[PDB]
Order: C-alpha cells, then structure tokens, then sequence
C-alpha cells in the first residue's frame, strides 16, 4: 500500500476510533488483557494524578493471571506516576 | 533475576530437579499438572523420583521448575506459623521444597534422545550384560522386577531405566531382608 | 501430652529416668472436658517409632 | 572505495565453537528444542572480518602490519533490525570512514554494515593504529558527524544574520523564520594537505524546523565548501550561536549493577579459529617476541565478546534481544590466565535504553577494558487516567522543577488565555469557587465571540439540531461566568483540560530524560485517551489538545437536559457483581441490566467494562438506575443463582421471574419526586458528580458535530501511521490499531459510519 494512501486512511480510522469512542463502552477489561496476556507487559506505568488505573490492572492480575504469570516465569511491575517516582526515573536511595 | 529471588526465598539455587516434601504423589502431580499447563512440550516437568510416601522430586528445565517453584510458594505457609489454635482440619499446608545438587535433568523427556545413542555406543564397546553372568536378583527401578527375568538387553534397559523411566523407589525396593548396605555416594546424606 | 512438642517432652523426662515406668497417656481432640486442636492419628502416627526407643514408657491411647 | 565483503550463511555449529570460545552460556545461542538458534551480536565480527581488516591494506594507506593496534570496536544495532539466526544469510560492506595521520601514529576508522535481505542489519564499528611518524598529507581524509544544533529565532537580526551566510540556503526564502525554532545536522568532510592547515572543507546538512506536533520537517540545506582552509565556520557559528542537543542523558546517581569474575583462556587457538584472527602475535611466541609484545597477548576482540557476555547476562538479564548497543576501548593488553574483575553501572538513558558503563580491570588493578552498552527496557505499556482524581496544584511541582513540563502548561495556559480570557494554571493552582470572563475592549471583544460560536450540533432523523453552547454570550454581553459550589477545578470543562496538561506534561519530562520506550503500547481511559494520543503519537499540538478536550467538556454539558437549578434526569452507577453474589457473574449482571432495560422501557446500558467481575459502570435513566440497584439488592438477599436457574428452568421461564421482581421494584421509583436521588446498594455506588449517560448509546446524535470539530483539528499530516499501528489500544475497540480491512469493518460493526462503510466497501483502493 502507498505511504501517503496509508495515512490518509489510518487517519479517518484514528478520527472515527475517537468519535464514536463517545457513545460505545470503555471495554477496559478486554484491554487490560491485551497488554497483560497479549504483549505480556513487565512494567505497566500509570500516568495520571493518582493510582486508579493501577490498582484497576493489579486486581486483574490477582483475578486472572494468579497462575499464568507463576508458570511463565513473568515478574510484573505496576508503577503509576503520582506514587512510584523513584522507580519510573530509575533514582532509588542508597 | 530468578536466581536473585529463589534465593531470598529460602528455596535453593535453581537446578534440573526439585524435591517436595509432606506432600501428596497425589497432591504433587496436581501443581505440576497446572505448571505444565501452561507450557510448550520441550519446558514441561515432570515426577522423577517417587523416594516415597510424601517425599517426591520433579524434574524438568530449571527455569519451568522455578516456575513450579512460585505456584507453590503461594500454596504453603510460613513454617512457625503456630496453628496449634487452629483446629486440625482447618489447619494450612506446610511442606518443604529445595533444588538438588545436579547438572541434568535424569529420568525426564530431556534425554530420551540419548537412549538411542547410548545403546548404539555401548554395544561399540564390549559392553552388556547376559542375564546367564548376573549371580544375584538385580531389582529393575521401575518395575521392582529381577532384571534376568527379561526378553531383551539388560543393558538397554538400565539406560532408559536411569535416562526416561522414573524410579518408583518403594516398589523397587520390594524385598525383604534383615541388613541393607549403602555402597552409595554420601555418607548419611545417601541413599541407605 | 497434647501435642507433638508435648510428647517430646515427655520423651525427654523418660531419658531422666531410664528405669522408671511412665505412663503416657495420648490423649486427643476429641475427649472428654478439657480439648486440644490436635488430631487423634497424626500426633502418634508421628511419634510412634521416637515414644518406642525408650523401654520405660507405657504407651496408653486414650479418647473416643 | 566500497568494500564487498562475501555473503555468509551462519551454520548452527559455526555458532556453537563461537559461543563456546569466548565463553558465552547464554541459552539463546545453545539449541534447545522448539527454538530457532540466535547468533551472538558478537558474531558479526566473524562475518565482517575480512571485509574490515582489508581496509588498512592498500598502499596509501602505507603501514608495519606488526605494528598494528587495536583501538576499538562496537557493534550498533539498526533500529527494528532482528538480531542475527543460524539461518541467516548475510551479506557484508566495509567503508573506511576516516584516514588521518596524527603526531603519534596513523588511525584507521572502519565501518561494517551487515545486511540480511536487502535491509540492513546492523554496523560494526573499528578503529585501528598503525604506530610511527608518517606525512602522507597527500592521502588523508576524515568525515565527522556534527551533533544538531539547535537554534531559536527569536527577532528580526537574528534572521538577518543567517540569511548573511552563503551556506544558510533554505527552499522558499520567503519563509517566515521570525519566532520558530531550526536545527542543524551536519556532516563535515575534511582533507588534510599539512600539519594544522585543511585542503578542504565539506559542511552539509538539513536545516529542519520544529512543528506544533514537535516534529521537524526540511527546511532547507547547509552547504559548505571550502579550499586551504583553517577550520570550520559553520559550525564555529552554529556553536556559538546555540545549543546542542546530545541525546544522552544521565540518571541523577550511577547505580551499580554487579563485579564480575572474568578469566583470559589459556591458549589463543580457539579463538583464533572461530574469528579468522592467525595473527602469530596471537599465537606464535617468536612473532610476539619479535613485535616487543609481553607475551602471546589475548585477542583484544576476546575480552570484547567475553566482557559483552557479563553485560548480556547481568544488564540484560541473558536476553540476548536486549542489548542493541556494545562498544569497547582497549585500554592495555591481557595476557593469558589473567584474572579480570570487570565492574558494571547503569549510568543513564538513550532513547529508551539504559546507557551501561563497565571497566574491567586485573590483577595489578590496572584499567584494560572499558565501554559502553545500550540494552532495551522491560516491556513497557503507558495507560493514560481519565476524570474523577483530579486535585487541586495536581503537577504543579513538576511545573516548578521541569522545563518540558512549563512549555506544555505555558503553550496552554496562554492559548486559553488569549481565546477564552482565563488561566487553567490558576484553576489548577487554587481552586476557584466561581470565575467571570470580561469582555473587555477590543480584545474583550475578540474573546467573547469565540464564546459565541460554542456550537452544539445534534442530527435527529436527517435534521441537524444546532444551539448555542453559551446560550447568553451575545453582541450586548459584557461578561460570562463559570460556576461550582465546590470548585471549578471539578467542573468537566476545566477538569478536562487540568488532566490532559498535567499528564502530557509529566510524560513530554519522561521523554526528555529518555524514558521512553520505542514500542511501548499505550491506551487511555475515556478523557486520558486523548492525552495518550498526545504523549506518545503528538497527533495533535498542545494548543489542539486543550481545545478539543475543552470542547468535549462543553459539549458533555449540553448534551442533556437540565432542570432549573441544572438538574439531570440521568446519572452513572458503579457496580460489583462480586457483592451481589459470588455467583453474580458479568453474563449476569449483563442480563439483568438488559431486561431492566427492556422492561422499564426505560435507559440502563453497560458503560464501564473496567475489571472482570469486580468494577462495571453503568449509566442512564435516573430511574432504571435506581431499579437495577434495586433488583440487585434483591437477588443479593435472596440469594438468586441465575446460573443454575437458567439450566432448572426455560429462558422465557427465569425472564418472566425476574421480570416480576423488576416490576416490583420499578414501581417504586416511577412514583418517586421529579430528579430521582440514586442511593447507595450492596453492590452499586452511585457516581457522584455525572449527570451525562456517555459511553451509552444516548450521545448518538452529538457525534457528527464533534466528529467535525475533531477533524478541523487533528490535521491528516500529524498521523504518523507507526506511531499508532500496532501500539495504541482504543476504547471504542479495544483492539491495537491496525489500518486493515479487517479492523475497519469491525468499527463499522460498533458504530455505522458512513465514512468507514464507503472504505470497507471498495477497499481495493490500493493503488494511488
């Protein structure tokens, strides 16, 4: 497909994406599942005043993803911006 | 990283095979079943030593018996955890779990490749065992059988005896006798 | 004894005195008045064979 | 000249005596069933070896082979190349970059470029040194690559000044430099003909200007050219005349990372079999005696890859994948069975990457190696906050601290000033109770009427409902003013804009420590998905991104209607299956808020799908709110297992039975005062604060007005496919963004657009 042919559509699908997004449910949950099991995120980071999302991603884990993660070996780390500065800028104590 | 945090868990230092203790062959097999779940055939683990009533060994990749390893640590508790006020059935699981100095994963699907290769190798040197030779019952580690009583190559089988078979250790020990002499590596650490 | 420290302990009184009879008498959860948490089998099922290497105790099973 | 190499395929086994030679254990490298052998970034300097080292070779370029020394060599990884396979074929270029003659000695630059399947792979980089006095002024070339030189255009000299120099040469030269912001990347080709004075002077590159988006497109050229020069002008004044942008960036504290144990081998042969390097001075003790070297030195390239290997192991956690940078000076020799502590910090961040340093140091603690690598973060996913956690001075700290966060609020700040006569930073900063716009003189006048235009479009059946957002804002109106018992702050319109700066800001300090990762996936809740697009697409410009979410606020405010004292016939519950019953499964809060739906004849939908069986939000109808929660409350009590029933009994069956428990319940707040007040349940929270159903199927109508107002700011040119595909997980769908037939018939299928339905329909519209 053409570059130029590619954005132009891509552009509409991102404009409509946002449109319509008004009216149709959040369907966070699938979300959530998307980057914890599809992409199988390590460092999940919040960005926003303070921790909802996080704790949103955190009981999923526990509801779901209790054995996957065990089995996979995969260590999972949920920072959000407000609290976990340290972690995020990677500048600890001592 | 795994090493780090197997480390500052009391568990040992992530090795081919795994000992559980106080639990199940039952109970065991369960939490392997679902480690195993959710794994690709050539990471998968398995039971290798049945040593006896709740004492067993899995075996497998480190990495995926580490991953057996963290599904456990969840499923126990803290060894002086006191539930002398608990009543008795309501009580929590507490067992034992540690890696076993070793290099390989014996008695797993790890090694059938070499089984072919062995046998093809000793047979290359002067190596086998006529059941006419053997003056003494040799308990097969699996069957708990005399190894004489067999259509086949004894050699073959003491190969896939101690490279894919698992060792029903109790069963193989059938017997009965007065004395039993541990010519075995270590001192009481061993297998007497 | 009550409990498996319990009867550790009355193992150990039992080396005190290698000659003397004593009597242990394992009681269980499931007995008369005063209780305990403690199983019936498990306890001795556990002690069995370390209650068995001193000839002075007189093992007694008790409750139920 | 170029330098072909020979194309190279890379045999498993190959592999195996390379890892094994320097001592690699990674399991990335050893094959293990189910699993395609990857080859060592180490590697590449097997396949290009020939091709590199040929380059010291030719005439003019006159050297003592036994002289010879290495000075260094890294590897770079070509961004979205995949690391080296057993299968690979590769195809190998060695160009000699510069040639220069030095008091000292004559050093060699080479480059390396690996390529697999047309693309390229990655480069190698080495430097070498034939020692002794040499002159040959006559072959002697050089080529550097300047940094970028960033310069602001602030007045009207400044202009003047550029346009002074011939080698400042832009495409219209009646473009408007006043006030933008340029850079320049240069490269500049130099050849010597004596010991300080130049032969000539080459100095070209893109001069590029910044956009809103922050991106920066060719602007125009520098061009440079010079004969017996004496240095480099262009850059002297681009030096001087700004600021110059390096792309690393420190932590606040190197962070020590482990020392580690290393160990020289004790013959040379394996590596030298492995590497192609029959260097007797390697491996022959009469070579190395005759060269005045201390010994049968170890292969510089050893230490190299053997040193790599603890960064690979301990900085990467052994995932081969993450390094995508090496590189390493050599310090001093190494002599076989030395011992080697080599010790690792993690020093800072490049472009997502953590920078690493090592020094590797023996026995005598004198300093042998020492470089540096880039290695990859944790997969990382950005999710962007949507309303409700708003608090007053929220980031503010930030915007004291960082220069990225201050042009974000400022851009902002000013162009709500300038077109809406308020401060979202004083908003922010102290929450006010209320707040009056005065429409002044002429620039009063100005303001208001932006006001005016405040549209609010509603197309029913065909005809499109158009109102005036600001019903009284008209030609005689000397002021408007904003209400909130509370605080503005917590006033959509204003809270919208407050999130959206406060996050785009603290990421805009992310990025510019270097913290972000390239394919990071990102998605926003509700509000927060239009500061994700932001952040990490720049889809829009600072100014673009206040404005639309101000409007979206505005909009929410009017899309309903209000009594009196502002009331709202509807309102949003949050509600947690897990409470009514541990049974209550999503299927079943589901169906019951269907039929309560149906039944009623009233409006309740599933807004929020936010955690499997634990968090939902649903919105509409004050009154089906208040029977849902209701009839919630009663299975809770009852303990109604509509799993089981569905199974015991028909479908018509346990509709009809709950339907009857609705209807008692429905009833009840029917004959309720005129705005229902939702009370708590057992399982349902009422949200305090929204009056809009959004996120239902209510807000139909008001799509094509805001799918205009977004289209007249989110310009076509701002839409870099990349940075979306692939990575950004919409709300809409919640499925990553792709441009394919595919994904778009599934945004029809949630939506019905006439846009979309046309590009479904001839999507073969391939070909320009």
């Amino acid at each position: 497909m053409k570059p130029e042919v590619e954005q132009e559509l891509a552009h509409i699908l991102l404009t409509e994406l946002l449109a319509y997004q008004f009216a149709s449910p959040v369907r966070w949950i699938e979300t959530q599942d998307v980057f914890l099991k599809d992409f199988n995120t390590e460092r999940v980071v919040e960005i926003g005043p303070s921790p909802t999302l996080a704790g949103m991603a955190q009981r999923t884990l526990k509801n779901k993803y209790e054995s996957y993660d065990a089995a996979l070996s995969l260590h999972r780390e949920i920072l959000c911006y407000s609290k976990d500065a340290k972690e995020i800028y990677y500048t600890p104590d001592p | 990283s795994i090493l780090e945090d197997s480390l500052e868990n009391n568990e040992g230092v992530p090795s081919p095979m795994l000992s559980i203790s106080n639990l199940t062959q039952e109970q065991v097999q369960d939490y392997v079943n679902k480690t195993n779940s959710h794994l690709p055939a050539g990471k998968q683990v398995e039971i290798s030593l049945v040593n006896g009533a709740k004492n067993l060994v899995v075996s497998g990749p480190p990495q995926s018996l580490y991953g057996l390893n963290l599904t456990l640590r969840k499923a126990k508790a803290p060894s002086g955890l006191d539930q002398s006020r608990i009543p008795f059935s309501e009580r929590k699981l507490k067992f034992s779990n540690r890696f076993l100095p070793v290099a390989s994963p014996f008695h797993s699907h790890l090694l059938v490749p070499a089984s072919d290769l062995i046998n093809k190798d000793l047979v290359k040197n002067n190596v086998s065992f006529n059941a006419k030779d053997i003056q003494i019952p040799v308990y097969d580690t699996f069957d708990g059988s005399d190894l004489r009583v067999l259509s086949g190559s004894i050699s073959e089988r003491i190969v896939d005896c101690i490279i894919r078979l698992p060792v029903k250790w109790e069963t193989t020990t059938q017997f009965k006798a007065t004395h039993i002499l541990d010519f075995g590596p270590g001192g009481a650490s061993g297998l007497g | 004894p009550g409990s498996i420290d319990a009867i550790s302990q009355v193992i150990n009184i039992a080396k005190a005195h290698p000659n003397f009879p004593i009597a242990l008498q394992w009681t269980g959860g499931r007995g008369g008045g005063h209780h305990s948490f403690e199983d019936a089998h498990t306890p001795m099922l556990q002690m069995y064979s370390k209650i068995r290497r001193h000839p002075n105790i007189m093992l007694i099973f008790g409750s139920g | 000249d170029v330098i072909k190499g020979k194309d190279f395929e890379i045999t498993a086994k190959e592999v195996y005596d390379f890892t094994h030679a320097v001592g690699n254990n990674c399991e990335d490298f050893v094959s293990r069933p189910d699993r395609t052998m990857l080859a060592p970034m180490d590697f590449a300097i097997v396949v290009g070896w020939r091709a590199i080292i040929k380059a010291i070779f030719p005439n003019t370029v006159d050297g003592d082979l036994l002289k010879l020394v290495h000075l260094s060599n890294g590897y770079k990884m070509i961004p979205g190349a995949k690391p080296l396979q057993v299968g690979d074929v590769v195809s190998t270029t060695a160009v000699i970059e510069s040639v220069v003659n030095q008091p000292t000695g004559k050093i060699v630059d080479v480059v390396g470029t690996l390529s697999r399947n047309g693309k390229p792979v990655m480069e190698v980089t080495s430097s070498f040194f034939y020692r002794g006095n040499y002159t040959d002024f006559e072959n002697t070339f050089q080529k550097t690559v300047e940094p970028v030189y960033q310069m602001h255009i602030k007045t009207s000299k400044d202009i003047a000044v550029l346009r002074s120099k011939e080698w400042f040469q832009l495409d219209d030269e009646d473009f408007d430099l006043l006030n933008k912001t340029l850079t320049f990347e240069t490269e500049t080709e130099v050849t010597f003909k004596n010991a300080n004075i130049f032969s000539s002077v080459k100095c070209f590159g893109p001069i590029k200007v910044e956009l809103p988006t922050k991106e920066t497109v060719e602007i125009g050229i520098v061009d440079y050219e010079a004969g017996a020069s004496h240095g480099n002008p262009v850059v002297d004044f681009l030096k001087r005349n700004g600021s110059t942008l390096e792309q690393k960036v420190n932590l606040e504290n190197p962070i020590p990372i482990a020392v580690l144990d290393s160990y020289t081998p004790s013959t040379n042969e394996p590596y030298a079999r492995v590497s192609g390097d029959l260097n007797p001075i390697h491996v022959s003790r009469h070579f190395a005696s005759y060269a005045n070297l201390p010994g049968t030195i170890t292969h510089g390239m050893f230490s190299s890859a053997s040193v790599r290997a603890l960064i690979e192991n301990w900085a990467a956690d052994s995932v081969s994948s993450r390094v995508r940078g090496y590189t390493c000076q050599f310090v001093d020799m190494v002599l076989p069975n030395t011992a080697l502590k080599t010790s690792i910090q993690h020093v800072g961040m490049i472009n997502g990457r953590k920078l690493i340093k090592f020094e590797t140091r023996n026995e005598d603690d004198v300093v042998v190696l020492t470089g540096e690598a880039e290695i990859e973060q944790p997969v990382t996913t950005f999710v962007f906050t949507g309303q409700g956690s708003q608090e007053q001075g929220m980031g503010m700290d930030l915007y004291k601290t960082s220069k990225a966060a201050q042009d974000v609020w400022n851009r902002a700040d000013n162009h709500f000033k300038d077109t809406y006569g308020f401060s979202i930073l004083d908003i922010v900063i102290n929450n006010p109770v209320n707040l009056t716009i005065h429409f002044g003189g002429e620039k009063g006048k100005r303001i208001r009427e932006n006001y005016s235009a405040m549209i609010f479009e509603t197309i029913v059946d065909g005809k499109l409902k158009t109102e005036k957002i600001f019903k009284e804002i008209n030609e005689h109106s000397t002021s408007y003013t904003f209400r909130s018992e509370k605080g503005l702050l917590s006033a959509t319109q204003f809270t919208q804009p407050a999130l959206t700066l406060m996050e785009k800001a603290a990421f805009e300090d992310l990025k510019s420590k270097g913290l972000i990762p390239a394919d990071a996936t990102f998605a926003g809740h509700s509000l927060g998905e239009y500061a994700a697009l932001a952040s990490l697409a720049d889809v829009m410009s600072i100014e673009s991104l206040v404005e639309v979410v101000f409007y979206r606020g505005m909009t929410m405010q009017v899309a309903v209607p209000r009594d009196e004292l502002g009331r709202s016939n509807y309102g949003m519950i949050a509600i947690n299956p897990g409470r009514v019953a541990a049974s209550f499964s999503q299927e079943a809060l589901q169906y019951v808020v269907e039929r309560v739906g149906k039944r009623t004849g009233w409006l309740v939908e599933i807004v929020n799908y936010n955690v499997e069986n634990q968090q939902y939000v649903a919105a509409g109808d004050l009154r089906a709110l208040d029977t849902v929660t209701n009839v919630l409350n009663f299975i809770k009590l009852q303990k109604i297992d509509i799993i089981e029933l569905q199974k015991s009994l028909s479908l018509e069956e346990v509709e009809g039975h709950l339907f009857e428990i609705i209807d008692e319940a429905s009833k009840k707040s029917a004959v309720k005062p005129r705005p229902l007040k939702l009370e708590r349940g057992f399982a349902c929270i009422p949200l305090v604060g929204i009056s809009v159903p959004f996120h239902s199927t209510y807000l139909m109508n008001g799509v094509k007005p805001f799918k205009s107002f977004l289209k007249k700011n989110i310009i076509k040119e701002n839409v870099k496919v990349a940075r979306l595909a692939g990575k950004y997980i919409p709300n809409l769908t919640a499925k990553p963004f792709q441009v394919t037939k595919e994904y778009f018939q599934d945004v029809y299928d949630l939506t019905g657009s006439e846009p979309i339905k046309e590009i479904i329909d001839n999507w073969e519209k391939y070909e320009q």
